[PDB]
């Protein structure tokens, strides 16, 4: 199970 | 085979907490017949097993008897999302045939065992969400065939090994969160099949590598929330493939790199939250995909570049908390897409551009404390889609009611300390859903639209400071989840209206320096919430309602510079929260009561100018009051050993 991370807005 | 199935029966046997309800009902017959048709989560090739997925099958145990000598072509295993502890056994690396090898989502903890790097056909390795420790061993780099890595959230420490610079089919690599330092090493830039690389939310420290400028088919690049210092190389803009750049939450300091505009794909660069200064490059401007670019909470100066109005497909554009200045080109409004232009924290100049909002689609336009004036473009005026408007502290002028058209999902607007002028517009009442309306300190006159107490949502309105006239209405009751009423520093007059009794949803009120006049509504009893009053500055008159006494959570009662005038109510022990108390420069008469002796929290009191006599109360608050909290005064005596301007009492 496996997701790239993701970034947030300020 | 019998001896698999065997083994693997012995295995589960050691299993806990199984409920029978388990798949694993179907391991009984270890004949090839059973085993390589009917075991759940088996799969075989010429009878022998190749197979093994028992995801998410509740198995509760550990890896010690698991048949590692037993299996020799396990190809793909999946144990993934079960409760299994323990450690990583070096034995896994004796699955010479292992292609796919998942331990994600369970209880593991210990170190991952160098021999994993001894599965020489491994083309993904799935560790994550477990509680991993130590270094990641050099020997991970020998999975020369390996095209996915992910040991994201477990707790690995130490450097990002350099022998992964042998990894030449890797793909995707996803490290985050976990503790890794150190450098990134230079070898990662010169993966030749790499897309995506994962490595925020780490303690990772030092430079990015210049040798970034080699990853041709990178389309994300996540490195934010790390400690990586230095300048951000300028060879990251040979990163041509880029859609996603984010480094925010670093240390980095220096220019940001010109030639980020050669990344024509670069759709959303994230690198708020660092030490970046210098100017905004013109280059940044080329970036002909970018729809998100924040680079607030920095340190940039100068000013934004004309080059901006060539991103036409900008929708979000955060420079807040940096010290950019002078006057803002149109351009920077200029997308059609643009939805979220947040320029607060600056020092900008000028007026706002007519290009603001052409598209229809401006929804949060956010410039608090910089130097805007001039008046506001009649784009904006016209611009129906806005959310959020923010222009605290500038010097926006013009008449308010030409300045500003109708806004239906306008939720919160804020224009205090601004210098607009006119009367209030019923207009605002078709912004049925907002929640603040704060126009505090312009130079705003005439009187209040009485379709304003029609809007319902309304929690916060701030009218205060201006030169607004005229009566409150009774309807001033339909406002019923105002939590903030400020109205507080104009010209209204009449009474009080009794209405104010009904909004029960009300913590701060504060009717200031008006000219209300005549008696404060006996029947403010009854708003729960309430912790500021403040009344002052009015023409009120006749006694202090007893009401008043029943607002169990005022903590500051403001009643001064009125003509209130008969005596204190004892009753006032019952305000048990009240931390201060203002009644000076009243008619207020008789004896200050014993009783406020009950307020124990009670720190500031000022009865001066007023028509009072008798001793002072015994609580701290007196005891602990200026000469002048009691001047002006009839016959007031106070007790020897505690100086306050007094004459002692007989
Ligand atoms: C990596 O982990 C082992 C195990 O640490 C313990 O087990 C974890 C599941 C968790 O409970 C931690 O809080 C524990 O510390 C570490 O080895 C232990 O090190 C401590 C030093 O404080 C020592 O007292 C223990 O006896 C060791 N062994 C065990 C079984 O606890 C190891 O130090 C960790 N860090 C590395 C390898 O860098
Ligand atoms: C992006 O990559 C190109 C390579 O195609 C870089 O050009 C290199 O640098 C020198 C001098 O600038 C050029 O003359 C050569 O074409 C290239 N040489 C080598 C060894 O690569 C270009 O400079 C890179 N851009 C950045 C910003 O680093
Ligand atoms: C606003 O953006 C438009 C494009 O959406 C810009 O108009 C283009 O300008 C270039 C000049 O380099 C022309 O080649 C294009 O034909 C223009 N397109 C259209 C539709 O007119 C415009 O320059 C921008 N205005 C600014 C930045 O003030
Ligand atoms: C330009 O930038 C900011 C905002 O426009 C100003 O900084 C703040 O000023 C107030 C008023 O003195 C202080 O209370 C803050 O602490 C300041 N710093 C912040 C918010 O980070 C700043 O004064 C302006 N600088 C110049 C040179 O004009
Ligand atoms: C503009 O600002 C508002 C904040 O008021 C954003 O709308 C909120 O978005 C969050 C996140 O989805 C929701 O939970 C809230 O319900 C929204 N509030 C309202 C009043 O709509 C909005 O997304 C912003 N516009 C953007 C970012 O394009
Ligand atoms: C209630 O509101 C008044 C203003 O209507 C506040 O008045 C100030 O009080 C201090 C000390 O009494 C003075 O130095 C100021 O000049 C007063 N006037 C103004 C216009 O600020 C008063 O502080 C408020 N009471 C509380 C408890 O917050
Ligand atoms: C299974 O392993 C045995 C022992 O190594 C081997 O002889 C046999 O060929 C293997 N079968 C398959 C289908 O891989
Ligand atoms: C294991 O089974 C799940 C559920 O069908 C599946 O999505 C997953 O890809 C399987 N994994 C392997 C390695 O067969
Ligand atoms: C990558 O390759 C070398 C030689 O091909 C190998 O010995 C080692 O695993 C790696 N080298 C370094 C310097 O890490
Ligand atoms: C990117 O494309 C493929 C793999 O995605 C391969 O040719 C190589 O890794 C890259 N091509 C380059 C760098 O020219
Ligand atoms: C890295 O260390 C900082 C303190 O230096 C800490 O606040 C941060 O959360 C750490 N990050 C990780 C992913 O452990
Ligand atoms: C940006 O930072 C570097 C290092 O402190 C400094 O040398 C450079 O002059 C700075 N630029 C500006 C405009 O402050
Ligand atoms: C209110 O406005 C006056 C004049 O417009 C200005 O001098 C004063 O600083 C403003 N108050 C605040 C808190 O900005």
């Amino acid at each position: 199970p496996v997701r790239s991370s993701q970034s947030s807005q300020a | 085979t019998v001896e698999e199935a065997n083994a693997l029966l012995k295995w589960k046997s050691t299993f806990t907490n199984q409920t029978s309800s388990s798949k694993l009902s179907s391991w009984v017959n270890p004949n090839t017949s059973s085993f390589c048709t009917s075991w759940y989560g088996v799969a075989c090739s010429l009878g022998s097993i190749i197979r093994l997925n028992l995801t998410n099958t509740g198995i509760e145990g550990t890896f010690e008897d698991f048949p590692f000598s037993s299996l020799p072509n396990l190809t793909f295993v999946d144990l993934s999302m079960n409760r299994f502890s323990g450690t990583i056994s070096p034995e896994w690396g004796r699955f010479s045939k292992l292609e796919y090898f998942d331990l994600s989502i369970n209880q593991l903890v210990g170190e991952i065992p160098p021999e994993l790097g001894k599965l020489s056909n491994l083309d993904t390795l799935h560790l994550v969400e477990n509680k991993l420790n130590g270094s990641i061993p050099s020997e991970i780099g020998r999975l020369t065939k390996v095209t996915e890595i992910a040991i994201y959230d477990n707790l690995l420490t130490g450097p990002i090994p350099s022998s992964f610079g042998n990894l030449t089919k890797l793909v995707n690599l996803y490290l985050f969160i976990n503790s890794l330092s150190g450098s990134i090493p230079s070898e990662i830039g010169n993966l030749p099949n790499l897309r995506e690389l994962c490595l925020d939310r780490n303690n990772l420290t030092g430079k990015i590598p210049s040798s970034f400028g080699n990853l041709k088919n990178v389309t994300l690049l996540n490195m934010f929330e790390n400690q990586l210092s230095g300048e951000i190389p300028p060879e990251i803009g040979n990163m041509t493939a880029l859609d996603t750049l984010s480094l925010h939450t670093n240390k980095l300091t220096g220019p940001i790199p010109s030639t980020l505009g050669n990344i024509k794909t670069l759709a959303v660069l994230h690198l708020y939250l660092n030490q970046l200064n210098g100017s905004i490059p013109p280059e940044l401007g080329e970036m002909e995909s970018m729809i998100d670019l924040e680079i607030s909470e920095n340190k940039l100066t100068g000013p934004v570049p004309d080059s901006f109005g060539k991103l036409t497909a900008l929708e979000w554009l955060f420079l807040r908390d940096n010290q950019l200045s002078g006057p803002i080109p149109p351009g920077i409004a200029n997308s059609t897409e643009l939805t979220v232009l947040q320029l607060d924290t600056n020092n900008f100049t000028g007026f706002l551009p007519d290009t603001i909002c052409r598209g229809g689609k401006l929804e949060n336009l956010t410039l608090d404390d910089n130097h805007f004036e001039g008046p506001v473009p009649k784009s904006l005026r016209d611009c129906k889609s806005l959310i959020r408007v923010r222009f605290k502290g500038n010097s926006f002028s013009g008449d308010i009611s030409e300045a500003f058209g109708v806004y239906p999902t306008l939720n919160f607007i804020d224009l205090s300390n601004n210098n607009f002028h006119g009367q209030l517009s019923a207009n605002w009442e078709q912004s049925q859903k907002l929640v603040a309306f704060i126009l505090s300190n312009n130079s705003i006159t005439g009187a209040i639209p009485p379709e304003i107490w029609n809007m319902t949502q309304l929690s916060q309105l701030d009218l205060s400071s201006n030169r607004i006239t005229g009566e409150l209405p009774e309807s001033i009751s339909n406002i019923n989840r105002i939590s903030k009423l400020q109205l507080n520093g104009n010209r209204l007059s009449g009474k009080i209206p009794s209405g104010i009794r009904l909004l029960t949803n009300l913590e701060y009120l504060d009717l200031s320096s008006n000219r209300f006049s005549f008696e404060i509504p006996p029947t403010l009893n009854n708003l729960p919430r309430l912790y500021y009053m403040n009344l002052s500055r009015n023409d009120l008159d006749q006694t202090i309602p007893e009401g008043l006494t029943k607002l169990s959570q005022l903590q500051m009662l403001d009643l001064s510079y009125n003509q209130l005038d008969g005596e204190i109510s004892s009753q006032f022990r019952s305000l048990q929260n009240l931390e201060r108390l203002d009644l000076s420069h009243n008619n207020l008469s008789g004896q200050i009561p014993p009783s406020f002796k009950d307020m124990l929290a009670l720190t500031h009191v000022d009865v001066s100018h007023n028509n009072l006599q008798g001793p002072i109360p015994d609580n701290a608050a007196f005891r602990n009051a200026p000469p002048d909290a009691f001047e002006g005064n009839k016959d007031l005596c106070g007790s020897v050993n505690t100086t306050q301007g007094l004459k002692p009492c007989s």
